[PDB]
């Protein structure tokens, strides 16, 4: 995998630029929304039954 | 008249290559813009999958430590993890391939590419035919200019 | 501790002593410009204890009939601090345990070993008083609790009169400014805020409600449990519940202006409610008096 | 002994520490009576109630979890005199069955028993229409709502067992049987409620005494001390230390009657004040000795004490056989035995530490 | 005009192969040095992954069977596996990989090898350029055996 | 994986017609009949016992 | 010596292609039918697999929410998962092939194609032989036209 | 997959002879051994030593 | 003349093929017997693995229904299922390749094949050297007998 | 697949340097470190709780 047929060097794989900041800055809000909407769901469904 | 005929053959193939590249350039622009369109959409889909993956975990995180017990949520997590494999099986029943992440990524990108093709109504078949003709002209010229099969001194 | 050395009055065998008046200065005032000087103890002083004791009123007028005619050691001073800061820190317990085998009538010899351990020769006024002139008597428990009562009451009297600024009463802001001698927060500016804005200032208020207030501050953890019930119940604290909470803290009830002024200081982003834990913290910065 | 038995005891001590209380009630209950039109309900014995409280103790193998002795009582079968599990005059008898205890009743007893008296004083005197603890049923539900929010913080409502609003109806069974009578009109005083608590605690304690088979009403000194050390880790080395120290003395065959242990456990209701008294007896030069122990106890709690009890108590809590008691070790083990392993069941203490770190974040936000 | 072309070109071509080899000769020892200096680090991080898996087993072992219940540890048990299945999806979003372990160590080794070359300022481009030219000449001579012998 | 060696962009993938409804038409009633024989199994087993 | 040979070879190769495409139609007319019934049976297998999934889901759904406890069915629902892992290993040791979905449907496809090839007396032996000869001829005509491009 | 690059059908897939009953007759004895071995281990464990 | 000369080259090439088939004959029968031996050993390994999973199923099947509880054995159960994944990650790192069933079965059969070869001492290397030679001569005879190109 | 295209047989698989008595020796100390810091975490939960 490292080398080619020719024994060359494969190029550096790209990184999604600033993707680490992206992935946690998308983890955090949908964490908080999965918190929020299900607090909503609980507060409604206790009133239904 | 050997070499003049040979350079005439080479000139013929290389100027067919020139003309077909000249036709390649206008449609390639519409191709590359619809590519960045569908790429924007499929990158949104790639992130939205992780958004779903997080907003499930927010629900399941709040709902075991704050306002229901693990006695309550444990069967729900079982049925979610079972419906996981059930949906991944149903995907294979839907389309004739597995649920593999780069494979489905390419599927969704290409499917959005054809959705953009049907909107913009560009000549995808001409694009296919011309783009094959270019590469065949390149490979046969690669066969032609061998310094072990010298035709051009 | 070091304030005993800061406020010492007499010198016998190297021993620093405090008068009742320097004790009054130490409890009213943290430190002063006044020097609190130290003179050597002549043997008139062990008869000054008698001659003050032969004259002074044995209740809530005791030190003010004494003035300087008294003796307070370092352990006795820490005991006086324990009286005025730590009620129910073991007083029925002590007369049960120190001199048992009968009633709660304690003996003089367990007196001194009292002084050191609750806080953790010649006589002062105390064992000249409690056990008789040389230890002929035994101290009575109800009489000692009466002594606690009128002594702490005499502290309240001193705070009232010194902090009346010559008035017959305390105003609202006299009492609340009194109430913030031991408050040093960053919301203190907020706490003074309702002082200069949200206060119908003046409104002279007597000593007996001040006594009721002080006894309210004594029984305080029960008020903490009631406002903890009001923490784990979303019913906000209005005037009747706060009255009822003071009553179940005491068995006694009080003014309005004290109570409404407590509301006005302690609304604090909750309208017509009590900032209740915050109020407890204000009273315990008041009660600790620095530690 | 017995490795399977040791692991079951591990498991059930994990349960009584940290489980969820509905699953606890489903664990230790053994009886399932069929209201033959409707369905069966799941009740437990007072014995099962004890073993639900008591650590290091087990119930037999077919009881387990959700595997009940099925007692079909009421329906077509002519039921004249149902099985009096509890003695008459038990608190457990006086609730809505002839010696049976529901789920809601289990929550109720866990609240009332494992809560100090002072908190109920304030609880009555806050919501009573008067400020004088005279309380109706509605404010009593308020009391239960506030104080079920103290011990069993993690509660739930599956709505299949009695977790729901039927909790309130079993509470109503307790009142209509016993607190407000038939009409549900009058109020209940503070004093009668605390009397009720004290008698409940006494009945629990008499059953806890009873489970040992006291031959001639007298318990083995080792078995007595093991009851004294119920809420603990392993103090078996101190158990045998008390034994071998007592194996010097000639008292170990003498047993202990119920009345003495009754007296000592009433003395424990005052013992959290004489931490002070024993603490000042430390620095006053006097020695922790059994004579002054029972003398101090007969002064402060005024309850009589034989020498034999304090022999065993001392030889337990003496400083490893040196002939001297230890102050705060004994105080903490008495507060542990007193609280019956109450505070923070089903722990999520990282939540409180997250709040503590955020208070420190707010405290550096002052900076 | 067809065969002596092949003979003189063959002499020249094995000569040029020799020149490519001699121009390679000082370089690729540095490549094998960087090949060690990356690969040892990658083995370090893989044994570190196994060690992390061991610690994650062990803290769960102690935190159940001496501290807590299982029933107050079965949730965090579940959330760890769910977090791992979340994390591998995040890996796939970051780089377009399935996260299979040979592809894992291959991308990690590429990340270490390019930093190792760049810190050592290794002319990677002249390396693999010259390697490709070497490979082309070698496949040329493997051709030049066959119709020059088997016709 | 998107294009060829020629760079020709690959053809549109197949989708079965109404297929989401074709699978949702099978997921649901088999669930329902398994739910039925849940009752049939439980009632008969409490009948024998 | 090529213009004669490729003048022969083009014409003869189109002759071979024509003759084989004559031969192919009776076999291919059977191949379509047998492939169709194989595809029908395999698609039935796929939908039956989804039936298995949903039905197991529903029977394990009703019990732990109305009739039985989860707490007494958590072990069974562990054991069906472990039995499923054992079934994957059994598929592995039986087929000498990994249990994955397209490979599984191709395995069952060729089984239920060759049952049909048995039941219809189909000359598979001739069919693949013809397709091999036609593939050879197609390679030949491609390698004819490409030096024609040179 | 099912069609060769030559347009042809694959060779016939092979099974294991009696391999189905090999599984059906290998699972069952070793499941019974798993039944047996804990019975004859645990009672031994509370027989021999409890550390 | 080119006729009998080129046909003689063809004839010597099929002679060379005959030699390559000839020399393979005494060697091949130790390879076949080793292959069959390691085959039965691999067969024991595979059915052994199935026997293991049935055993590990059967232990918990005994205990956790009706020798015992289920809420006691769920930690043992989860720790076993987690240790399975731990050992699979280990088998990646202890091999530098992935654990997927046939591509590890073939590793084990290959290992048993070289195990038998080490005892056997029969020049497997000269064997498959000869195999590459005869397959090369096969492709030579393929290319030399082009139907399109007359010779 | 053990046989290449040409009929030849693939090389010997490489085991790595007595792994079974060194991977076994590295899971255990990290597991001890883990159980130690988990115990440390519970005790620190009590300490900062105090």
């Amino acid at each position: 995998v490292i080398v080619t047929r020719s024994g060359a060097i494969l190029p550096k794989p790209v990184k999604m630029s600033f993707g680490l900041l992206r992935v946690f800055s998308i983890v955090i809000p949908f964490l908080y929304v999965g918190t929020l909407i299900s607090k909503n769901f609980a507060a409604l469904l206790e009133e239904h039954d | 008249c050997i070499e003049q005929h040979q350079l005439n053959k080479e000139r013929e193939l290389i100027e067919r290559l020139e003309d077909l590249k000249e036709q390649l350039a206008p449609l390639e622009k519409v191709r590359i813009e619809i590519s960045r369109k569908a790429e924007k959409r499929t990158t949104l889909v790639l992130w939205g999958g992780l958004a779903y993956m997080a907003t499930q975990f927010g629900i399941l995180a709040r709902l075991t430590w704050w306002e229901y017990s693990w006695d309550i949520m444990e069967p729900v997590t079982y049925f979610i993890t079972y419906g996981s494999a059930m949906a991944m099986y149903a995907y294979f029943v839907m389309t004739r391939q597995e649920y593999v992440y780069p494979e489905a990524r390419d599927r969704q990108y290409l499917l959005f590419f054809h959705k953009g093709a049907k909107k913009s109504r560009f000549d995808l078949e001409k694009y296919n035919q011309l783009k094959d003709a270019i590469a065949q002209a390149e490979m046969d010229l690669k066969r032609l200019r061998d310094p072990l099969q010298v035709h051009l001194p | 501790k070091q304030r005993f050395m800061q406020f010492s009055s007499l010198e016998h065998e190297g021993e620093y002593y405090m008068t009742p008046r320097d004790f009054l200065f130490s409890v009213m005032f943290e430190q002063m410009e006044r020097k609190t000087s130290v003179k050597k103890l002549t043997k008139k002083d062990i008869e000054d204890t008698l001659s003050g004791i032969q004259t002074a009123g044995c209740g809530s007028t005791f030190f003010r009939d004494l003035g300087d005619k008294g003796l307070i050691s370092y352990t006795e001073y820490l005991f006086l601090l324990t009286i005025l800061t730590k009620p129910h820190s073991g007083f029925h317990v002590a007369f049960k345990m120190l001199d048992t085998d009968g009633n709660e009538m304690i003996e003089k010899r367990e007196f001194f070993k009292l002084q050191k351990i609750i806080s953790k020769e010649i006589n002062t006024t105390l064992q000249m008083r409690f056990f008789g002139k040389r230890g002929q008597r035994k101290l009575h428990y109800k009489e000692f609790r009466r002594f606690m009562e009128n002594l702490q009451t005499e502290i309240q009297e001193m705070e009232f009169l010194q902090f009346s600024k010559g008035l017959s009463f305390m105003r609202k802001e006299d009492f609340a400014e009194w109430l913030l001698f031991f408050t040093n927060t960053e919301n203190k500016d907020i706490y003074w805020k309702n002082v200069r804005e949200k206060l119908s200032a003046g409104e002279s208020i007597s000593l007996d409600e001040f006594k009721s207030f002080c006894h309210f501050t004594t029984h305080l953890e029960d008020f903490a449990i009631a406002m903890q019930m009001f923490s784990l119940a979303h019913r906000p604290v209005r005037l009747a519940e706060f009255k009822r909470a003071v009553k179940v803290a005491t068995g006694q009830e009080l003014s309005n202006n004290i109570l409404d002024t407590v509301f006005k200081i302690f609304d604090l982003d909750g309208d017509e409610c009590l900032s209740h834990e915050e109020f407890l913290g204000v009273l315990k910065n008041r009660m600790h008096r620095g530690l | 002994s017995g490795f399977r038995d040791r692991k079951v005891m591990e498991y059930e001590n994990r349960i009584r520490a940290y489980s969820t209380p509905d699953k606890i009630f489903r664990y230790f209950a053994t009886l399932k009576v069929i209201s033959e039109p409707g369905e069966a309900e799941v009740f437990m014995t007072p014995e099962d109630f004890v073993r639900s409280i008591t650590p290091n103790e087990k119930q037999p193998e077919h009881l387990g979890l959700d595997q009940y002795i099925i007692k079909r009582f009421d329906g077509k079968k002519i039921s004249q005199e149902r099985e009096k599990f509890a003695d008459e005059g038990s608190i457990f008898y006086t609730l809505g069955e002839c010696g049976l205890i529901s789920f809601s009743d289990y929550i109720f007893l866990t609240t009332v028993l494992s809560t100090p008296q002072r908190n109920f004083e304030i609880a009555f005197k806050m919501f009573d229409l008067n400020g004088d603890g005279e309380v109706d049923m509605e404010e009593f539900e308020q009391v239960q709502s506030i104080i079920r929010s103290q011990t069993s913080m993690g509660m739930r409502h599956r709505d299949r067992p009695t977790t729901g609003n039927t909790l309130k109806s079993g509470l109503c069974s307790a009142l209509t049987t016993y607190f407000f009578g038939a009409d549900l009109k009058g109020k209940l005083t503070i004093k009668n409620f605390l009397e009720f608590q004290r008698k409940l605690q006494h009945d629990v304690l008499k059953l806890e005494f009873e489970r040992h088979d006291p031959v001639d009403g007298r318990i083995t000194e080792r078995q007595f001390g093991g009851m004294l050390l119920a809420y603990s880790g392993v103090q078996s080395k101190k158990l045998t230390a008390m034994q071998r120290q007592l194996k010097k003395h000639f008292k170990e065959g003498k047993g202990l009657t119920f009345q003495e242990v009754e007296n000592f456990f009433t003395f424990l209701k005052n013992i959290n004040d004489v931490d002070t008294a024993l603490s000042f007896y430390h620095m006053a030069g006097a020695s922790l000795d059994k004579v002054t122990m029972q003398q101090v106890a007969r002064t402060v709690a005024k309850v009589e004490l034989s020498d034999h009890v304090c022999d065993v108590v001392f030889a337990l809590f003496d400083c490893d056989g040196n002939g001297e008691l230890s102050n705060k070790e004994f105080v903490s083990i008495m507060k542990q035995r007193l609280m019956r392993g109450l505070e923070k069941p089903k722990d999520m203490g990282f939540t409180r530490l997250m709040q503590a770190m955020w208070k420190c974040a707010q405290e550096t936000a002052w900076d």
